[PDB]
């Protein structure tokens, strides 16, 4: 309540150092609204060593969408037909996408 | 099809509403009249001349009659310091019970309206005391409108039409008009002077009925014949003089004081009489004095766009040396009405100056002949037009990217806590000017601020009798000449000074390129006014040269804002004597958001609010007016006609299918506002607006606190 | 990709970021520079 | 000539079409030979049939009949297309071709209207042409 | 002012007001 | 004392903007424990403003009435270092930009695909035209000597008049 | 007399390469009014290189 | 209607006809050299003024020139 | 008084009565 969410410390130059402000406790930066705390306190997060694997596991995965890119055109690419094939993947993305996506995260 | 519009048979035959629209526009546009011969052209003009005349004339007798019928300028002349001039009663049906109580101001019984046009200090000035001096001005003006509509109607008679020959006889225009209209103007004008203004300015009451009898000096006449000019320069009137009375008055009618009188804090008034009797002297002896020349007297566009360049310069002029000279009583005093004054005619300034530019360019499209132009000055500024724009466009550049650079490095620096390390360059040419004037604030000590300097003594005949009455007033810090200057007048000059240069640089890259480009080499066939030349060649889109005048309307208003804003907030802060507020605040752009802009409208934006309503819900009403028809000016300016006439098709199918509806029809057939027509409404909606915003909060703003 | 680094976004980005990084460095070790003394 | 009355294609709509200025001045047809029956968008919306016929089209403007006509040569290959103007309501029978003849195409027999003996730059000035009834561009 | 001086201002303004339409309907022709 | 303005040594609303700014600050390090990272923040804060104030009373600044270091530009020596001391730096580091983008497209137009060597930049030819940049205030001086740094108003294209 | 493959100016002021140099790609060699095709390194506002042009319109400046 | 003008620079390469949506323009015979044609303006009655014609001459400036005039119901291309 | 009497005039009938003188000449026709 008291200590307001705050992220981003800016750099000691030629005044914008103002801008890390007293935002709450022993800290000095910019107070943040983007709800990202108060998203990782309903996610459960309750130290910043599960913030830190979480954010290379987000850049494993920003590889491994990178290395789909480059695999799907370049080495394997698919042809018309499995493009227009909207039941299947009106079927896929309804049970695996959005359905395991809410199963999973209720888990 | 249609007999209108009478003066184009081919908008007649359009079908469409595109006819009444510009059958408007083209009807005072006489040189594109059907069957219109030169001969007819001329005289046409002459006597529209004299309606227009005669309309200022009716003006003018509206503004005595309405003041001396409802406004409250015996009341005033007693008491000029505490009286809110009335400008005219107010008669709207439409208000309630409590805004009847709220207007009913300046110890009023009706509503009224308190008048900022100055009016009452000019004719204060004059010698009128009471209002049936102003009502016999007002029933003279009905005559000379009478006389001028009169005359126009006469002067359009078979007898008495002028030839075409009189019209164009210059030498004689010149020699009569600075001989009779400017210097036996001004000689009558100092008659009235001496003969009226400054025995009305020391309590003696001279009119009509007995200026025949009273004499403006004791012995007067027979030393103006005998040479002895300088009996007129006997005991002027004392420090201690009350205007408007016989204590203190003395009996000089001719003098060389200098100053400001002390009490009303503006000129003498026998100053100004020795001012236009010199002034008559000089035109009346240059009135006896009477290729490029040529082309100037046959093209009605080259002179009204030098005389446009005449008034504009001269308008400007007006403002500037009003508000630090004041000329008329009590006009110092009141604060608002000379905040009017300033903006008024800088904004009347501007669109002379820009309508200079446009009627040049049209004089290049319609009647510049470029085979009978040749190695004068005209063809070769064409020759290397590409020099000069280049060059205006590099001044703006040059000028626009350090100023707002300047602003832009101080607001962040300010922004950060550190005021300190701000850029702030000190007015040092102008100061010296102001020291050179005698301002000896900053010391520069040299002309005028040195007192053993020749522009003080002058040794050759002892002549500098101005300086004591001048550098008394240019010392004290109770007026307005040559105010003090800081860093955040640097800053402003520079932004004017990009506002003047760019301007410029739009009318003139317009009026060189009117003729042709390399986008359209044929511009000059097509006209000063036309939509553009296709999606081909790239795109051409305002190419005409009308649209340049149309493009440097909206940086005229910049300019003359960026002008009027400055000269407000600095007055603001010395008119309450606190100077402290501009002077830290106006060199970085947050201080004139926060300070200026947001701080003023207090009042102005509480003229009315749920818990009442108080004598500035007119200004506040027309504050938001003023918005919405500025903001309303941008849908014609971002949307053009194609969406337009798209959707009115829609409404014209809609219309003949619905029953009840379909068995009326219209006359003519519902279209689209043209390309140039848009524009044109955009800018007229975007420029009232941009007015009447600002002159809404100008008034208010400066009524609320003084 | 060399050939690539020529191409003007790119070198126009770097020596922008270069021309920056300048400025921020001698702003960082010379704090408040109005004028040459 | 106009052969009216033809079978107009089997259409059945468009709100945007043929209102109360064909009744009182000047309305349009085109006229054409479909042959297969064929979908084709309109300028009012966009589909008919076209007929084997004889087909034959109301339309507002010359303009849409020529947007029409380009659809038919460019989509369907059929350049047969013939617009009109009618009778005592409209003008000028017979618009497009005038000659028989595509305009792209020359024909020997036209005349060559509104051309110039000049360029655009030794057009006069016109202040030469000031109060005058000539033009700054006619020859 | 007086009730009188009114009306007699209105007086005169037919004068202008009848040089006008003198005037317009001459400019107009 | 050229405008009225004392020198901000003798400033006595200079030495005021300088109690405020460290007292707005040690009031923002009151809430802070001494020892941790937001103390040594705005300890290293206070003296960039005693390295600030320090800096400009030793550099003979001149400061109004509300005590701001204000600029002289009339050029005199005594105050060069405001405007003309950096207006000579400026103008070379310009110059030098302006000359060899300058020999630049010389370059680049007596080529086959001149138009290809704007979006790419020959590092060769790039690097060949900021050697004749270091050189602009000799070398254009010798260019409009001997009169190729300009064309004839006959060679350039020009909109009909 | 000009020549193919030779350089010249044109004198046509509304041409958008007036005052300019460039290269002439072909003269037709009969008598057609403007025979003379300049082919140009800049191009216009229509992204054409050429156009004709007249004798007297064009110089022989090499 | 509008004024359709062809100058004496046109090459006869057909666009500018090929270009118009109310069939303004047509190509006529020239006499200059009886080879080669000329673009003419017969049906002016008809031109709306799109300007299409002039985006399609080759030409370094036009040899088509359309002046807008005064409109017409044909002008404005009403359909009402 | 008089202002009761003249600003419905020149506010309402006055406008109605050249509004209406107006749109007669503008759609008349030889
Ligand atoms: C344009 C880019 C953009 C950006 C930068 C953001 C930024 C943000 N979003 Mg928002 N979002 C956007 C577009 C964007 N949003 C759009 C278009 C939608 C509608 C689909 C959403 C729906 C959304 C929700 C529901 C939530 C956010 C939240 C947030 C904040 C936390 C970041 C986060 O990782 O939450 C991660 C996201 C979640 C924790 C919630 C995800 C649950 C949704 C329902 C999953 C839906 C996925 C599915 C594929 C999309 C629907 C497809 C369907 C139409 C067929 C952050 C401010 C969160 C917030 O408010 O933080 C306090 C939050 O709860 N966003
Ligand atoms: C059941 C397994 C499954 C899952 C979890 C997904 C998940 C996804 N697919 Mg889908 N997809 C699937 C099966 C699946 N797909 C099948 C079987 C087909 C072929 C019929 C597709 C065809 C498909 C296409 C064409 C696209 C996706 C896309 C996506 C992504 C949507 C973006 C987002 O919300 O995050 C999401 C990762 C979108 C995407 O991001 O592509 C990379 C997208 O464009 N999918
Ligand atoms: C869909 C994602 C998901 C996953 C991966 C798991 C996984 C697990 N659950 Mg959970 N659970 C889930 C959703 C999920 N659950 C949902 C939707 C419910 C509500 C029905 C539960 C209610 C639940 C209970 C009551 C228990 C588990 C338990 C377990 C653990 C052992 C069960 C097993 O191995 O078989 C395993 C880690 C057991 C456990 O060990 O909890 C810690 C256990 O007692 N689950
Ligand atoms: C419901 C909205 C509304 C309306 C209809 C009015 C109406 C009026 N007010 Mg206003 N007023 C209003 C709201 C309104 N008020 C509000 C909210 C406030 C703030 C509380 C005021 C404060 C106020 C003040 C302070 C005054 C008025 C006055 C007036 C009267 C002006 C009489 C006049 O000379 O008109 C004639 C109108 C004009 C001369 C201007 C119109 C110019 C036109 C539109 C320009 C275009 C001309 C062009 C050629 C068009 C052709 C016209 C031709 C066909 C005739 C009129 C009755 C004044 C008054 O009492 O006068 C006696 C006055 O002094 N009002
Ligand atoms: C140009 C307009 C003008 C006109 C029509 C008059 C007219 C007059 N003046 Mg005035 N006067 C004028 C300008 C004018 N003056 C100027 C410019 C000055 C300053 C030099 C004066 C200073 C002046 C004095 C001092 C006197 C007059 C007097 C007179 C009256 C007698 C003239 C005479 O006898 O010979 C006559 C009514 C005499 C008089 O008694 O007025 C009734 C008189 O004594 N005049
Ligand atoms: C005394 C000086 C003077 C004179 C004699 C003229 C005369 C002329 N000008 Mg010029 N001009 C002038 C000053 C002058 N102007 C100024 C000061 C400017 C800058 C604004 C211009 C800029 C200019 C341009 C761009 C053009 C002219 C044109 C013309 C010609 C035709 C005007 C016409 O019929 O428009 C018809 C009149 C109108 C359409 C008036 C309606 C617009 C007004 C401003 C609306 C006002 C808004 C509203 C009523 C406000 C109400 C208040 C609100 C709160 C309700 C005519 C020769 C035109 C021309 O082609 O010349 C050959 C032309 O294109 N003038
Ligand atoms: C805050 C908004 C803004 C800003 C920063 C600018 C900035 C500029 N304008 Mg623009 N302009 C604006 C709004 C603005 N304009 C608006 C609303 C219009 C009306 C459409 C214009 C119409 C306009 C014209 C006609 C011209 C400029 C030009 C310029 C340049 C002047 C050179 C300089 O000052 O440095 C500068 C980039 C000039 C230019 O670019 O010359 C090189 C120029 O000729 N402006
Ligand atoms: C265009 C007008 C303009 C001018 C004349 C200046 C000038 C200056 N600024 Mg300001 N400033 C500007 C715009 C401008 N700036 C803008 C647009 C912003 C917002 C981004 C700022 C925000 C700002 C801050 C926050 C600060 C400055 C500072 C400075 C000073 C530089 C001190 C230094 O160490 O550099 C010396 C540089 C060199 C010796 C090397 C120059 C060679 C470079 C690398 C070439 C780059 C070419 C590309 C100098 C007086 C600093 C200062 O000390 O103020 C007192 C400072 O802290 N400026
Ligand atoms: C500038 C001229 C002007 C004047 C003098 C007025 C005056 C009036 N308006 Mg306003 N009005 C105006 C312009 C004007 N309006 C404009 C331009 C708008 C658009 C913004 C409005 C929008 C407006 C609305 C919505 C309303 C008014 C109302 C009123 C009346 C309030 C007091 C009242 O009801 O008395 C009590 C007296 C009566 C109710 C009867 C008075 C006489 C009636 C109107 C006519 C009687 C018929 C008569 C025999 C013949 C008709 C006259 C006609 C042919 C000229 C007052 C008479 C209110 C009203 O009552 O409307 C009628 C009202 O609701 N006005
Ligand atoms: C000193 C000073 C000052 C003054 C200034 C002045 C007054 C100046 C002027 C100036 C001028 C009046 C100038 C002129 C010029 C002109 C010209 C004519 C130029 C030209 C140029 C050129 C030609 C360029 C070139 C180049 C180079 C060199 C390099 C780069 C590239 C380029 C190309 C850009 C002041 C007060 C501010 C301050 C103090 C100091
Ligand atoms: S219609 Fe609009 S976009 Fe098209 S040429 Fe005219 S101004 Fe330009």
């Amino acid at each position: 309540t008291t200590i307001k969410p705050s992220a981003q410390v800016v750099w000691p130059i030629v005044g914008q150092e103002i801008l890390n402000g007293d935002v709450g406790g022993g800290f000095q930066g910019i107070q943040i609204t983007s709800g990202l705390f108060q998203m990782w306190r309903a996610s459960g997060i309750t130290t910043e060593l599960q913030l830190y694997v979480t954010a290379i596991g987000a850049l494993v995965m920003a590889a491994l969408m990178l290395f789909a890119g480059w695999f799907h055109y370049h080495k394997a690419a698919p042809k018309l037909e499995w493009f227009q094939n909207a039941e299947s993947m009106m079927n896929h993305h309804l049970g695996g996408l959005f359905g395991l996506g809410s199963l999973s995260w209720a888990g | 099809g249609t007999k209108f519009p009478k003066a184009s048979q081919a908008l007649a035959q359009d079908p469409t509403t595109r006819r009444i629209w510009y059958g408007i526009a083209t009807a005072n546009d006489f040189e594109t009249n059907d069957g219109i011969t030169e001969e007819n052209l001329y005289q046409k003009i002459f006597a529209s001349h004299f309606g227009h005349l005669a309309i200022i004339f009716l003006w003018t007798s509206g503004n005595l009659f309405h003041v001396a019928w409802q406004g409250n300028f015996e009341q005033w002349v007693k008491d000029p310091l505490n009286t809110r001039p009335i400008a005219h009663a107010i008669s709207d049906p439409h208000f309630g019970q409590r805004a009847i109580e709220a207007f009913s101001q300046a110890g009023a019984s009706s509503p009224v309206n308190i008048s900022y046009s100055g009016v009452y200090q000019w004719w204060y000035t004059q010698g009128m005391r009471t209002n049936e001096e102003l009502y016999n001005g007002a029933i003279f003006l009905l005559i000379l409108s009478a006389l001028s509509l009169f005359a126009g109607w006469l002067h359009l008679q078979p007898k008495f039409r002028p030839n075409l020959s009189w019209f164009k006889n210059a030498e004689s225009r010149l020699n009569h008009h600075l001989g009779g209209l400017f210097g036996t103007s001004s000689l009558a004008w100092t008659g009235h002077i001496v003969h009226v203004a400054i025995p009305e300015s020391r309590g003696q009451h001279v009119g009509w009925d007995n200026f025949l009898q009273v004499a403006p000096h004791p012995a007067g006449l027979q030393p103006f014949f005998t040479g002895n000019w300088g009996v007129y320069t006997e005991n002027p009137d004392t420090a201690n003089h009350v205007f408007g009375s016989s204590d203190g008055a003395g009996t000089a009618i001719l003098t060389f004081l200098g100053g400001f009188h002390p009490q009303t804090q503006s000129l003498w008034l026998t100053d100004i009489a020795h001012h236009h009797l010199a002034i008559a002297v000089l035109f009346i002896v240059a009135g006896h004095m009477y290729g490029l020349y040529d082309t100037v007297n046959n093209s009605l566009h080259f002179q009204l766009g030098l005389a446009l360049a005449a008034l504009g310069v001269i308008t400007s002029l007006v403002a500037q040396h009003m508000y630090s000279i004041p000329p008329y009583a009590y006009l110092a005093r009141d604060f608002t009405t000379q905040a009017a004054l300033y903006t008024h005619h800088q904004y009347i300034a501007g669109f002379l100056m820009v309508g200079a530019f446009a009627h040049g360019a049209i004089f290049l499209v319609r009647d510049y002949d470029a085979e009978q132009n040749k190695n004068n000055v005209l063809a070769r500024i064409i020759d290397h037009k590409e020099a000069i724009i280049s060059h205006l466009s590099w001044v703006s550049l040059f000028l626009g990217f350090h100023t707002l650079g300047l602003y832009v490095h101080n607001d962040v620096v300010q922004a950060f806590g550190t005021p300190e390390k701000q850029i702030l360059i000190e007015p040092v040419f102008a100061q010296w000017i102001q020291s050179v004037h005698g301002k000896s604030l900053y010391g520069f000590e040299v002309l005028l601020n040195n007192a053993d300097s020749i522009t003080r003594v002058a040794p050759g005949s002892a002549q500098p009798i101005w300086l004591p009455g001048w550098l008394d007033a240019i010392n004290s810090g109770n007026n307005s000449l040559f105010l003090t200057i800081g860093p955040g007048d640097f800053l402003v000059h520079h932004a004017i000074a990009l506002g003047l240069h760019t301007t410029t640089l739009i009318l003139v890259k317009g009026a060189l390129d009117a003729r042709g480009s390399k986008l359209m080499p044929d511009k000059k066939d097509f006209g000063y006014s036309f939509p553009c030349d296709g999606p081909g060649r790239g795109g051409t889109c305002d190419i005409s040269a009308w649209d340049a005048f149309y493009l440097a309307v909206f940086w005229m208003l910049n300019t003359i804002g960026w002008t009027t804003f400055y000269w407000h907030w600095k007055h603001l802060g010395v008119w309450q004597g606190n100077v402290a507020q501009f002077n830290e605040s106006s060199t970085y752009l947050m201080g004139w958001f926060r300070d200026y802009l947001w701080l003023n409208s207090s009042q102005l934006i509480n003229g009315y609010n749920p818990f009442g309503m108080n004598n500035l819900s007119v200004w506040a009403w027309m504050f938001l007016f003023g918005h919405l028809i500025w903001a309303t000016g941008f849908m014609f300016l971002i949307s053009w006609r194609g969406y337009w006439q798209e959707l009115i098709e829609t409404l014209v199918w809609a219309h003949e299918r619905t029953p009840l509806a379909n068995l009326v029809r219209w006359k003519d057939k519902p279209v689209a506002l043209s390309i140039v027509q848009a524009r044109l409404v955009g800018l007229a909606h975007f420029a009232v607006g941009y007015i009447v915003t600002y002159a809404a909060f100008l008034i208010a703003s400066t009524a609320s606190k003084f | 990709f060399s050939k690539y680094l020529s191409t003007a976004p790119v070198i126009g980005t770097l020596t922008a970021f270069f021309l920056a990084g300048l400025l921020i460095e001698i702003n960082r070790f010379n704090p408040d520079l109005l004028v040459y003394p | 000539t106009l052969n009216l009355n033809a079978p107009t294609p089997i259409f059945g709509g468009s709100t945007g079409g043929l209102l109360r200025k064909a009744e009182v001045e000047e309305f349009y047809s085109i006229t054409w030979t479909g042959k297969s029956e064929t979908v084709f968008e309109l300028p009012t919306g966009g589909a008919a049939i076209m007929r084997a016929g004889e087909n034959l089209l109301r339309l507002a403007r010359k303009e849409q009949c020529i947007a029409l006509g380009a659809q038919l040569k460019d989509k369907f290959k059929i350049t047969d297309y013939k617009i009109y103007r009618v009778y005592p309501s409209g003008e000028v029978q017979f618009l497009h071709p005038k000659d028989g003849v595509f305009p792209e195409k020359v024909n020997p027999g036209r005349v060559a209207v509104g051309s110039n003996k000049r360029r655009i730059g030794q057009n006069p000035d016109p202040a030469k042409l000031k109060f005058k009834g000539q033009e700054t561009f006619d020859s | 002012l007086a009730d009188g001086q009114i009306f007699t201002a209105l007086a005169v303004a037919l004068v202008p007001g009848i040089l006008a339409l003198r005037l317009a309907l001459e400019l107009y022709k | 004392d050229v405008a009225g303005l004392i020198p901000c040594s003798q400033s006595d609303a200079f030495e005021r903007r300088l109690k405020n700014t460290t007292q707005r600050l040690e009031n923002r390090l009151k809430k802070y424990e001494p020892g941790s990272a937001p103390a040594e923040a705005l300890q290293k804060q206070i003296d960039k403003t005693q390295q600030r104030f320090d800096k400009y009373r030793n550099s003979g600044l001149l400061c109004g009435a509300d005590g701001l270091p204000h600029l002289i530009t009339d050029g005199r020596w005594s105050h060069a270092g405001e405007f003309t001391i950096p207006g000579l730096l400026f103008l070379y580091i310009a110059g030098f930009i302006g000359w060899s983008g300058r020999s630049y497209l010389q370059a680049v137009a007596a080529s086959d695909n001149s138009t290809e060597k704007e979006i790419i930049i020959d590092i060769p030819v790039a690097l060949q035209s900021v050697s004749k940049g270091f050189v602009w205030p000799l070398a254009a001086l010798q260019e409009f000597s001997s009169g190729k740094l300009t064309a004839r108003d006959e060679e350039i294209t020009i909109s009909p008049r | 007399m000009v020549q193919r493959g030779s350089k010249v100016r044109i004198l046509r002021k509304e041409s958008y390469w007036y005052q300019e140099i460039g290269t002439v790609a072909s003269i037709d060699q009969s008598g057609i009014k403007y025979p003379v095709i300049v082919r140009f390194e800049k191009v216009n506002y229509s992204n054409v290189n050429s156009n004709n042009f007249s004798l007297d319109e064009v110089v022989e400046v090499e | 209607a509008h004024t359709v003008k062809i100058y004496d620079t046109c090459i006869g390469c057909t666009q500018c006809v090929r270009a118009c949506p109310t069939d303004v323009l047509e190509m006529v015979p020239w006499d200059g050299c009886r080879a080669n044609q000329i673009a003419s303006a017969p049906r002016t009655e008809d031109c709306v003024g799109c300007k299409r014609c002039e985006s399609a001459c080759p030409t370094d400036f036009l040899s088509i020139r359309v002046y807008l005039g005064a409109e017409t119901t044909r002008s404005m291309g009403l359909g009402y | 008084n008089l202002p009761s009497i003249l600003v419905p005039m020149v506010g309402i009938v006055l406008p109605a009565i050249v509004m209406a003188l107006l749109f007669v000449y503008i759609e008349t026709d030889e």
